[PDB]
């Protein structure tokens, strides 16, 4: 009932998916073997959304992994939940695609993609009501960006009814990890922006903000970071799966955000983040949740939503509070900041609660926005690819492997329109 | 203010943040900050416990101006604070707040 | 013999629902699996041995709180048949809960309130528990009263609904709900006993000290409400008011029919223990703005019916001089054609104190049900959010995309202004 399925693609793919699988079996009681070691019958209760029942009542994820190099893939199957996933659902390549969209997306992701939709097809066909699809990737990386975006594409023209949502990590602004970055960020963009229902954008410099000054990490790894976007995706998908005084699923969360068909990037969030010292000295009450979900430190993306204006939020959370208090925050929230919710949409707030709070907590929340700040990373994205383009960088890669120059044309032409769009809005 | 070391330091980490006024100042930022003081002076090598209850508060302008410490207590130890101790401490600590500041903007002067 | 059922619509109806059948269950003596260690005939039926099945349905397209239902502590009272439930639910959307997957449930609702039908005898009408800012409490609920309107097109048809509140809101997308349900089941519905969620917060508030109420307490506010309503049927009092009765005197005219809900003797345990709640005590509360269970200033309108519905230990002459008294205030305002605008019920049964709940055990109660042109205002602030939403026409393509026309949208709102200008020409005095 109303199942879903999740495929990683590239490295980031693979170790968010890793850290999102850990999550999810710790909130269901999922033994890292398969079995069940929970308490609660809640968790039984919905485990189809994310789990296949094998033989032995064992838990098998419905996850495919996907990625052109073994070595991520050998990651996963070795360290602890590798044991987890059927080995059936380990989809690789030899060649890495290196950091090239068009790799990805033409040479090698064309029989990698033959292969993992033939996986797809089975997983769907097993499933009793498809919910939709969720994807992790990295718009920056190589066969990530590319494949995600040709998997996304042959998917939806498959399931077209389907919810596809994407938790996709985006450049970031000031130090890049991938010399080409621009390319694959603004060719997966203009592929994401028609095929795609809800994208999560991430930033991962966002997240050291996060680690640093809220968590105070003193080394946050990958291990950190990979966990707060797991408890994003936790936090939506468990307002899908556990009982609640006001339920969304994925298609309400779609409804209630994506006033345009095109408008339909997001800046997440996560209410109780608190470093280990300072658990002690901070109440946990709604009020504090919803300050810490509306704070722009908190988003996930770097952007900024004082520069822009809230189209809509959505605030999921989770544990036994009361809905006079979430309402009243919300109409608080919206009266203080009527400046940064645009005013032809009333209640730019939709509110969904669940009762089972993540492990370890008492209340939790996670953020959704849909704001007109998004504006501002497509723009960064659309500088740093005009100025490549303009001199014909790096583009020699892209050319050979298949492509053409009217494509970028026509992917720049897309994202500028995106941003006219949240512009005009 | 009795440590001295500590409030040193602690003074230097929330001067770019108080020179703002107080409708930009959220709780949930400055806590990061003084969980840094304690950690970098001599404050950390000290019973976990009381540092346990060591936090921040928000008086209800601009950032000198709303900013004090609370180190609530709860429990038995509470029949020798009874709410009147926290609320004296807290109407002695703003006095040794601003002729601490008073005094460090006189040293940055000189 | 004066069999009624209850209908209860998505996850406000369906919790409402189940604080509404804690309280039968505890006002009739029925225990919470059907046993007793008539009456309750009118919403119970009796098979064979002692267990008393609840003359209801509980239809949700979500399968989350009817699953609730069907593992509580109510889990072998209702007939497993009649808790309906879909697997995806309408996502906030009319369109999806009138035309796409309320169309894959309505065959089998109407099957099992036709099963309750014939079970009956004498079928006096149903109750329809639903929310107006919701997917399936708005679609589903407008296609399933125009449906027994084919079917049953005599039975009187009441629905107890949660109008959106004017401030508080827990969806971005309400006015479009609320617009078109009020389109589809104002042709097809008799009269909509109204309540806000922000003024039962407000009420809870002010007069149970509870300072952070939940769904629950507002639930078995709002079954009071019901359980007074009902209290005719289910017990024996000295004036009888039926179903009918509602439907006559609190609509004037076959568009103007959505009274407001109200209960005086809200009070806790140590405030009723320091008051001497009265008749009159009780009328000047239910007349109170502050109270009033819907966020409207009555003082802002006309009265056009009152409905008093007493319970208790309750004399017709207090009753008679509390009417008295409210009649010649000045601050009480009725229409110009409506000189005797009282519809008034005594039952000799006291509210039944639910263990666990807030409100106080009292000896009498009052709920009025008011029909004003206070109500106009509250439309005019719900057509105002629509009008802006669809000029921006945001969310609209969920509703086109969904078996839905941008027509029914203009529909809708023409005959919200319609219904604004029946109100407003119902204000006006007669020259």
């Amino acid at each position: 009932m109303r199942e879903i399925v999740h495929i990683q693609a590239g490295q980031c793919g693979n170790q968010i998916g890793a850290k999102f699988w850990e999550v999810i079996s710790d909130e269901h009681g999922i033994d890292p073997s398969g079995n069940y070691v929970g308490d609660s019958d809640l968790q039984l209760e919905r485990i189809s959304v994310y789990y296949n029942e094998a033989s032995s009542h064992k838990y098998v994820p419905r996850a495919i992994l996907v990625d052109l190099e073994p070595g991520t893939m050998d990651s996963v199957r070795s360290g602890a939940f590798g044991h987890l996933f059927r080995p059936d659902n380990f989809i690789f390549g030899q060649s890495g695609a290196g950091n090239n969209w068009a790799k990805g997306h033409y040479t090698e992701g064309a029989e990698l993609v033959d292969s993992v939709l033939d996986v797809v097809r089975k997983e769907c066909e097993n499933c009793d009501c498809l919910q939709g699809f969720q994807l992790t990737h990295s718009l920056g990386g190589g066969t990530g960006s590319g494949m995600g975006t040709l998997l996304i594409s042959k998917v939806r023209e498959e399931y077209p009814d389907r919810i596809m949502n994407t938790f996709s990590v985006v450049p970031s602004p000031k130090v890049s990890d991938t010399v080409v970055e621009p390319y694959n960020a603004t060719l997966s963009i203009h592929q994401l922006v028609e095929n795609t229902d809800e994208t999560y954008c991430i930033d991962n410099e966002a997240l050291y903000d996060i680690c640093f000054r809220t968590l105070k990490l003193a080394t946050p790894t990958y291990g950190d970071l990979n966990h707060l976007v797991s408890a994003t995706m936790s936090g939506v998908t468990t307002s899908l799966r556990f009982p609640g005084q006001l339920n969304a699923d994925l298609r309400k969360l779609a409804v209630n955000m994506v006033p345009f068909p095109r408008l339909h990037f997001f800046m997440p969030g996560f209410a109780p983040l608190t470093a280990r010292g300072s658990q002690q000295y901070r109440a946990l009450t709604v009020p504090e949740l919803t300050q810490q979900m509306f704070d722009a430190k908190n988003m996930m993306a770097a952007c900024d939503p004082r520069h822009g204006r809230y189209l809509t939020v959505a605030t999921v959370f989770r544990g036994r509070m009361s809905m006079k208090e979430v309402d009243e925050q919300m109409l608080a929230i919206q009266s203080k900041n009527s400046s940064y919710f645009v005013e032809w949409i009333p209640n730019n707030v939709k509110v969904a609660v669940c009762d089972i709070p993540p492990r370890g907590l008492k209340m939790s929340s996670t953020f959704i926005g849909n704001s007109t700040a998004i504006q501002e990373l497509f723009k960064r994205i659309s500088e740093q690819f005009t100025a490549m383009f303009r001199r014909k960088a790096f583009l020699h890669w892209y050319t050979g492997e298949g492509m053409d120059e009217m494509e970028f044309t026509e992917a720049e032409s897309n994202m500028n329109d995106l941003v006219s769009e949240y512009q005009q809005y | 203010l009795g440590q001295g070391d500590f409030i040193r330091h602690l003074m230097d980490l929330l001067k770019p943040e108080l020179v703002r006024p107080a409708t930009t100042l959220y709780q949930h930022n400055l806590t990061g900050i003084l969980e840094t003081a304690v950690r970098a002076t001599n404050a950390q090598f000290d019973s976990p416990e009381i540092l346990r209850r060591l936090d921040v508060r928000l008086l209800e302008d601009t950032g000198w101006d709303v900013f004090s410490l609370d180190y609530h207590v709860d429990g038995p130890i509470a029949t020798v604070f009874t709410r009147e101790c926290m609320s004296h401490y807290l109407r002695v600590f703003n006095f040794l707040w601003r002729a601490k500041r008073m005094e460090y903007i006189l040293t940055d002067i000189r | 013999m004066r069999e009624c059922i209850s209908i209860h619509v998505g996850q406000a109806g369906v919790q409402i629902g189940n604080a509404c059948w804690e309280l039968y269950c505890l006002e009739h003596g029925i225990q919470p699996d059907g046993q007793m260690p008539d009456s309750f005939n009118t919403f119970f039926s009796e098979t064979g041995a002692g267990k008393h099945v609840p003359r209801a349905v509980f239809v949700d397209l979500e399968p989350t709180v009817i699953d609730e239902v069907r593992t509580g502590t109510y889990r072998q009272l209702f007939h497993p048949e009649q808790l309906i439930t879909g697997k995806e639910d309408a996502a906030n959307n009319y369109a999806r809960g009138h035309y796409t997957i309320g169309k894959e449930i309505i065959d089998l609702v109407l099957d099992r309130i036709r099963k309750l039908a014939d079970q009956c005898t004498g079928l006096q009408g149903f109750l329809v528990f639903h929310s107006f800012g919701g997917g399936t409490g708005s679609g589903f609920t407008s296609l399933l009263m125009e449906r027994l309107s084919v079917d049953y097109g005599k039975k009187s048809k009441l629905e107890f609904s949660i109008y959106p509140a004017p401030q508080v809101s827990t969806a971005v997308v309400e006015p479009y709900n609320s617009i078109l349900t009020t389109h589809t089941t104002l042709e097809h519905s008799d009269c909509a006993f109204m309540v806000d969620n922000e003024a039962i917060y407000d009420i809870c508030r002010r007069n149970l000290d509870i300072e952070r109420p939940t769904y629950t307490n507002l639930n078995r506010l709002i079954s009071q409400i019901v359980s007074s309503i009902t209290a005719s049927l289910r017990f024996d009092g000295a004036l009888n008011v039926d179903l009918t009765d509602f439907q006559t005197n609190l609509v004037p005219y076959p568009r103007i029919h959505f009274p407001l809900a109200t209960y005086a003797p809200v009070i806790s345990a140590e405030k009723a223990y320091h008051e001497q709640l009265s008749v009159a005590e009780i009328t000047n509360a239910c007349f109170e703005p502050a109270n009033q269970m819907v966020k409207c200033d009555p003082r802002h309108g006309k009265y056009m019916a009152c409905c008093l519905l007493y319970r208790g230990d309750v004399v017709p002459k207090d009753v008679n001089a509390a009417i008295a008294t409210i009649k010649t205030k000045r601050s009480i305002q009725f229409v110009d054609w409506c000189p005797t605008g009282f519809k008034v019920g005594i039952n000799y049964q006291p509210p039944t104190v639910v263990p666990g709940g807030d409100l106080a055990k009292v000896q009498r109660a009052v709920c009025m049900l008011s029909n004003t042109t206070a109500i106009a205002e509250a439309w005019a602030r719900l057509d105002h959010k629509f009008d802006l939403m669809y000029a921006k026409r945001a969310f609209v393509h969920w509703y086109v995309g969904e078996g839905m026309e941008e027509g029914e949208f203009s529909e809708a709102r023409e005959d919200m202004a319609a219904l604004e200008k029946d109100y407003e020409e119902v204000g006006v005095d007669s020259v």
